[PDB]
RNA sequence: AAGAAAUUCGUACAUCUAGGAGCUAUAGAACUAGUACCGCAAGGGAAAGAUGAAAGACUAAUUAAAAGUAAGAACAAGCAAAGAUUAAACCUUGUACCUUUUGCAUAAUGAACUAACUAGAAAACUUCUAACUAAAAGAAUUACAGCUAGAAACCCCGAAACCAAAC
RNA sequence: AACGAGCUUGGUGAUAGCUGGUUACCCAAAAAAUGAAUUUAAGUUCAAUUUUAAACUUGCUAAAAAAACAAAAUCAAAAA
RNA sequence: UCGGAGAAAAUCCUCCGAAUGAUUAUAACCUAGACUUACAAGUCAAAGUAAAAAUAUCUUUGACCCAGAUA
């Protein structure tokens, strides 16, 4: 193998900046708001994943529930194939009977 | 087949010369055995196995003592081959409290009660 | 609470391609038979340079869970307790400054003793004094927050904790409510008998 | 890996013991980190320990530098001029102390 | 069967399971004998009464009729005048 | 181009070690070096030798 | 690639330092040096215990050789001195053989005189007294 | 508390410092090292070990147990069963005794409900509750309760003590806004008509000795005697009673709740209630 | 294997163009390019670059560092080493690796060598750690000590084929 | 430019009970290749083994008479 | 596929039969404990109750689904 013959830059990071210093704020607006709110709903991200997790088969399919009718044709075709596969494989493939 | 084997009771019947040879008194019999074990369990049947086990003897050359009664020397009988059995002499008689400590098995199937690694003098 | 708080916005974006979004790929490279080759299907297989990937990030995944109710209140009883006991709590009559300066600012909190990182907390957001909200608008690690805003990680942050008065009945006034309260039958946002 | 690697015979630096035992172990460096979590254990050390080794040895000179430090490491001299390093990074206290008397002997 | 269903990502149950077992909350299983309604004009009449009877199912089929299943079928449920409420519950069972 | 500066800080080492194979120092006393005191040292000689 | 191995450097040194004083590509290629590394090892934990018994071997042929100078076989040096109580090793024995002949030559006349004894003693069927050097010091 | 005298001792809390509960987290195993590497945990080559082997149930090729079993109707119209959730006497007395249910005013599926007493389902098929007998020797309460059903045995014991127990018919439509008024209250609508049992609840709920709520109320005095003549205890002539107001209280067959007649609307934001004026609908309503 | 609806819930960050416990030249797009090249055609489809503030300062340096060679061919004897030794070789010990074959290798596959890349993934039940507890859960669920949350899991490459539309 | 049926793209990451491969250390335990069914014998499911955790109590070797047999194993009082 | 018999608990080891009928005093229901058994299937049965006023006597096999026939 071969390695760097010099050091890189030095990562200089500012721990006290206002995303890291206010990191968390809000995190109770629930408990401590009287419920107006649900925490989830500060989560910022794409649309059909907001409060919500599950696997790799439902994340697809959840994709295209959302926003399968807005998506580019490459896009689709490819997201379709991918349920396919994820189908195939969970329902068929493993040790586990 | 191989299986387990009964032995004959005429085996176990000594004969007046026996006595002289290996100086033991049909009276008065002695009370423990020395055993140790001087063969492999290896390529034995596993019956064998089992007693060499039971009895203590796993390590070889290393004396384990067993009484004298008829229920164990039952389970000699099936590994007597493996086994050297020696009877446990008592010289100075019996171990007592204060020379629990003190004991020493010798060679000669003696166990003495007072050990000093001196000159006897 | 922390890693909670850490874990359950974080999605991440990465993303790989597998062997079936990868330009091109179609056909069988050369035959199973008669090439001294090793058999191939396809050139964007992982084996290949160029190919894709066999277990790589799968698009944007989303790291969401929920800690219960109480044991998220309880955290903040913990965190609280936490910094009364080490001596990093500070209770205050009111946000009230003299001057705008921030140097005041800085300067009263090493004359106290208190940490490099001090976190305000004041009862709302609207009504907070215009003296401190100018001082530590220019402060790294003097940060101000409502009640409301209060949370285990960032207490965890700074070092010290400056709590008015009227927020700590806030505080103890919702964290105690957690505990001799019933199971929700409709959630709490909804009308209740005796819950504002 | 012996004919991979150098031998040699038994020996003493100048036949130590014929007439009077002289420690060979000359210098020892310890270099710390006042406020860093791996030199914790090699600042209590320097609490409770440092202190009677150096009595015990009194033809030892131990030098004991706190300073910003990533990982503590301890350098010990010989009058063979012989020296050896260790590196003490988040050792507990009683592993230095045994290791430290290995380094005298 | 599906541990991933495409629509809502769920288990699904094997419906032929649910067409022949009946589920005591306990954790056991009933089912009737196979060929209890076949051919009884040469079975004995000791024969039959075996056939006719309801019976237990072993640990080992209890647990692929539980893997066959999804939690719905596991429930309480409170029927009134329901003929099983006694069996739902085991009494004086030490092991 | 992989990810880290450990690596890098790593084979710095290495490069040391190699170059002063190649083109070894100047010997020079330990009175120049650190970690050293000249009034202890002269003591820890005499206790050296019991003496 | 997220995450790529970045000390490879230095695992591969581990097997190549060994590796250094062989022959041919096993001394620098990696795949042919660490299966050559992994035989040398292997080799030097046998020969572990074969040293030692070498060893034994070496002092023995060096015994016959020098009792055979007073004109001893093996087994009669040995044994004989046994009987007399002495309990010199056979690695002890050649260093007194090379470095002590005077010495050496003493147990020579030692163990013959014990063998002597023993011949006696067997036609003596036990009524003639034991000899003077046969005599066996009690312990207890 | 000798434990947070420890914390004051102890270096400051932060995030470098935290761990979690010891054990609270196993190791995941990666198929890299020897001893999980190799073959992988997969066994020897095979279709098991290249991961397809037959779905669960499948027998090597012989008709599965689970096919063999004949067709029975055990769970034949399961999901159209009704459902009551079991109240006993002994919660009962338990809930009143904390003050969870209040005894002064009578005792409908509400307010078992808001005092947590009972947890109704009825997307899973909940009717409502049942009085159950169990606890019936240590009622010591005088009530006034609305029930779906009971047994002979918990009206005994409701009878004895000097109160009233009748059995009401709510629908699915009806019990849901019963359960969680406040919820429906929200959406809009007019409180909607509570429809009567079907043909073959009807027996039951016109029975006097159920205590039916559309039974003859003429019948009542002769059941309640009964009662107290099988098992060993006097009727207790309520009307004397002081709260006998309270306790002869009754819905009206198509009334959900007690002060609110149908098709009234509930604006809780203005706390108003507001009342149609159409002839039509009040025909509709009153009916 | 497939799989509803009735019926309940949802004002979604709103504001202005933002964000990354995403990749960094075999990665990330195939892309410096649908080019060069290959195919009659449909179609397939690459590779790579690195000075400094200034080149109107002669184009920079940095590195025992890969394999391969050179500097420096070899010297009875042997899986090439190990024990050693005053001594490199001599003496002694020693049937290459992986994969399989019955647990057997003088079998049979696979590997010229270097560098980089290149293959275990899911929570039904069970276990561990906590919250609260006849109740638990931030609505719809479970409950005759339960319920809630966390942690804990099930690979890669390879056919002959089949079908649709083009050429 | 290798037609019992062209070529290209797509379906397509076709499928393969078949061949090949499946990347750090340390500690511990460990079957057996037996019985049964299978278009099953190049595979799978169950028994049997093995194993982890937990509960509480006898287990292993041996084992008289004595039956069962016909005129060395099955059974297993006491003990050891 | 299953049953009977020898070897004797092996065999491509050697034989006989069965996919039965006959016979009838018509032979219920319910229920401890067991056999056999991968699963499935197959055996024996006290007590209680009920018909009558001795059992049936000779000595076997086909699951699920799905179609039938009836009260
Ligand atoms: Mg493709
Ligand atoms: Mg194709
Ligand atoms: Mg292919
Ligand atoms: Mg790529
Ligand atoms: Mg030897
Ligand atoms: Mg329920
Ligand atoms: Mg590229
Ligand atoms: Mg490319
Ligand atoms: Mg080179
Ligand atoms: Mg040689
Ligand atoms: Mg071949
Ligand atoms: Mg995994
Ligand atoms: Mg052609
Ligand atoms: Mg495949
Ligand atoms: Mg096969
Ligand atoms: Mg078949
Ligand atoms: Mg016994
Ligand atoms: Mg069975
Ligand atoms: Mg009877």
């Amino acid at each position: 193998a071969f390695v760097r013959l010099t050091l890189p830059p030095p990562k200089v990071v500012d721990r006290w900046n206002e995303k890291r210093a206010l990191f968390g704020v809000y995190d109770n607006i629930g408990i401590l708001g009287n419920f107006e709110k649900h925490p989830k709903e500060l989560i910022k991200g794409p649309v059909w994943l907001r409060g919500w997790r599950g696997n790799e088969l439902q994340r697809c399919v959840r994709k295209k529930k959302f926003v399968g009718n807005r998506m580019f044709i490459e896009d689709l075709h490819n997201l379709n194939k991918r349920i396919s596969y994820l189908y195939k494989h969970f329902n068929r493939h493993g040790k586990y009977r | 087949k191989f299986t387990k084997s009964r032995i004959p009771d005429k085996v176990f019947q000594p004969k007046p010369e026996d006595h002289e040879k290996y100086g033991g008194d049909p009276q008065n019999p002695h009370k423990l055995h020395i055993v140790t074990r001087i063969r492999s369990t290896k390529r034995r049947p596993y019956w064998e196995k089992d007693t060499i086990k039971m009895l203590g003897l796993q390590k070889a050359h290393s004396p384990q003592i067993h009484k004298n009664i008829p229920s164990v020397n039952a389970k000699l009988k099936v590994v007597k081959h493996l086994i050297r059995i020696q009877p446990l002499k008592l010289p100075q008689g019996l171990p007592t409290e204060e020379t629990m400590s003190s004991t020493c098995l010798k060679s000669t199937g003696e166990l003495v009660v007072q050990w000093h690694l001196k000159p006897v003098e | 609470v922390a890693i909670w708080q850490r874990n359950f916005r974080r999605i991440s974006y990465a993303n790989t391609k597998t062997r079936a979004e990868v330009s091109g790929g179609g056909r069988k490279p050369w035959q199973q038979k008669g090439s001294g080759r090793a058999r191939h299907g396809s050139i964007r297989s992982p084996l290949w340079r160029g190919g894709g990937v066999a277990h790589g990030p799968r698009g944007p995944t989303s790291y969401y869970y929920m800690l219960p109710m109480k044991v998220r209140a309880l955290g903040l009883k913990v965190a609280l307790t936490v910094k009364l006991m080490q001596d990093d709590l500070h209770i205050v009559d009111s946000l009230e400054l003299p001057t705008a300066d921030p140097q005041y600012l800085t300067e009263l909190a090493q004359y106290r003793h208190w940490g490099s990182s001090v976190l305000l907390v004041d009862l709302t957001h609207e009504e907070m004094p215009k003296n401190v909200v100018a001082a530590t608008s220019g402060l790294n690690s003097f940060n101000l927050i409502p009640a409301v805003g209060l949370n285990v990680y960032s207490m965890l942050k700074h070092q010290t904790l400056v709590l008015t008065l009227p927020s700590v009945a806030f505080l103890e006034d919702k964290l105690l409510w957690q505990d001799s309260r019933y199971t929700p039958l409709y959630p709490f946002r909804l009308p209740y008998s005796d819950f504002p | 890996t012996g004919r991979g690697t150098s031998s040699r015979f038994l020996t003493s630096v100048l036949h130590n013991g014929l007439g009077r035992y002289v420690q060979q172990l000359q210098r020892l460096s310890l270099s710390l980190s006042r406020d860093a979590p791996s030199s914790r254990g090699a600042r209590e050390f320097v609490e409770r320990e440092v202190t009677d080794f150096a009595r015990r040895n009194p033809g030892v000179v131990v030098y004991v530098n706190p300073r910003p430090c990533a990982m503590p490491r301890i350098v010990a001299e010989y009058l063979n001029g012989a020296v050896r390093e260790e590196n003490v990074n988040s050792k507990s206290v009683e592993e230095i102390k045994s290791l430290v008397q290995k380094l005298a002997d | 069967l599906t541990y991933c269903s495409t629509r809502k990502g769920k288990r699904k149950t094997v419906k032929s399971v649910v067409h022949r077992f009946l589920r005591l909350h306990s954790g056991l299983w009933l089912r009737r004998k196979a060929g209890y309604k076949k051919k009884l004009w040469k079975k004995s009449t000791a024969r039959k009464k075996r056939l006719r009877e309801f019976v237990f199912c072993s640990k080992t089929q209890s647990k692929l009729l539980d893997k066959m299943t999804t939690s719905f079928w596991k429930r309480r449920n409170w029927y009134a005048g329901d003929p099983y409420q006694m069996y739902h519950d085991r009494t004086n069972l030490r092991v | 181009v992989k990810k880290g500066f450990r690596a890098a800080f790593r084979f710095q080492k290495e490069l040391e070690r190699w170059r002063l194979l190649r083109c070894p120092p100047p010997p020079v006393r330990r009175s120049e070096k650190p970690n050293w005191d000249y009034h202890a040292e002269v003591q820890a000689f005499g206790s050296r030798l019991q003496e | 690639l997220r995450n790529r191995l970045t000390d490879r450097y230095w695992r591969v040194q581990e097997v190549l330092k060994h590796a250094q004083h062989f022959r041919g590509r096993k001394n620098r290629c990696y795949r042919l040096a660490v299966r050559a590394v992994t035989r040398a090892f292997v080799k030097c934990t046998k020969a572990r215990r074969l040293k030692k018994r070498n060893l034994r071997t070496l002092w023995i042929n060096r015994i016959t050789a020098a009792s055979q100078e007073h004109g001893l076989k093996y087994p009669a040096f040995i044994v004989n001195l046994i009987k007399c109580q002495v309990e010199l090793n056979r690695k002890v024995l050649v260093d007194l053989a090379i470095y002590e002949p005077k010495t050496f030559k003493s147990l020579a006349a030692l163990a013959k005189r014990r063998q002597q004894e023993g011949f006696a003693a067997a036609l003596g069927d036990g009524k003639e007294p034991e000899g003077i050097f046969s005599r066996v010091v009690q312990y207890h | 508390g000798t434990s947070l005298d420890l914390l004051r001792s102890l270096p400051r809390v932060s995030l470098a410092n935290l761990k979690p509960s010891p054990n609270s987290r196993k190791r995941e195993r990666r198929p890299r090292d020897r001893r999980r590497g190799r073959k992988c945990g997969r066994g020897h080559k095979g279709e098991r070990q290249r991961g397809t082997r037959p779905r669960l149930g499948f027998e090597g090729g012989q008709t599965p147990f689970y096919i063999r079993i004949p067709k029975y109707g055990f769970n034949e119209g399961h999901s159209f069963r009704h459902q009551y959730q079991p109240l006993s006497l002994r919660r009962l007395q338990y809930l009143i005794d904390l003050g969870r249910v209040d005894p002064t005013q009578p005792i409908d599926l509400t307010q078992l409900v808001n005092g947590r007493g009972v947890t109704i389902q009825p997307l899973k098929r909940d009717y409502g509750v049942q009085l159950v007998e169990e606890g019936a020797d240590t009622f010591q309460a005088k009530i006034n309760i609305e029930v779906q059903l009971a047994s002979e045995l918990a009206i005994a014991a409701i009878e004895k003590n000097g109160g009233v127990v009748t059995t009401a018919f709510y629908d699915p439509r009806s019990l849901e806004i019963l359960c969680k008024p406040i919820p429906f209250f929200l959406r809009g609508q007019p409180i909607p008509k509570r429809m009567l049992p079907p043909e073959s609840l009807v027996p039951y709920y016109t029975d006097a000795k159920n205590r039916g709520y559309l039974a003859d109320p003429a019948k009542f005095p002769e059941a309640r005697l009964e009662l107290a003549m099988k098992f060993g205890y006097v009727l207790p002539d309520i009307t004397k009673d002081e709260l006998f107001r309270m306790l002869s209280a009754r819905k009206d067959p198509r009334q959900i709740f007690f002060g609110l007649a149908p098709g009234w609307v509930v604006n809780m934001a203005d706390k108003k209630i507001l009342k149609p004026t159409d002839e039509n609908l009040l025909k509709y309503y009153s009916s």
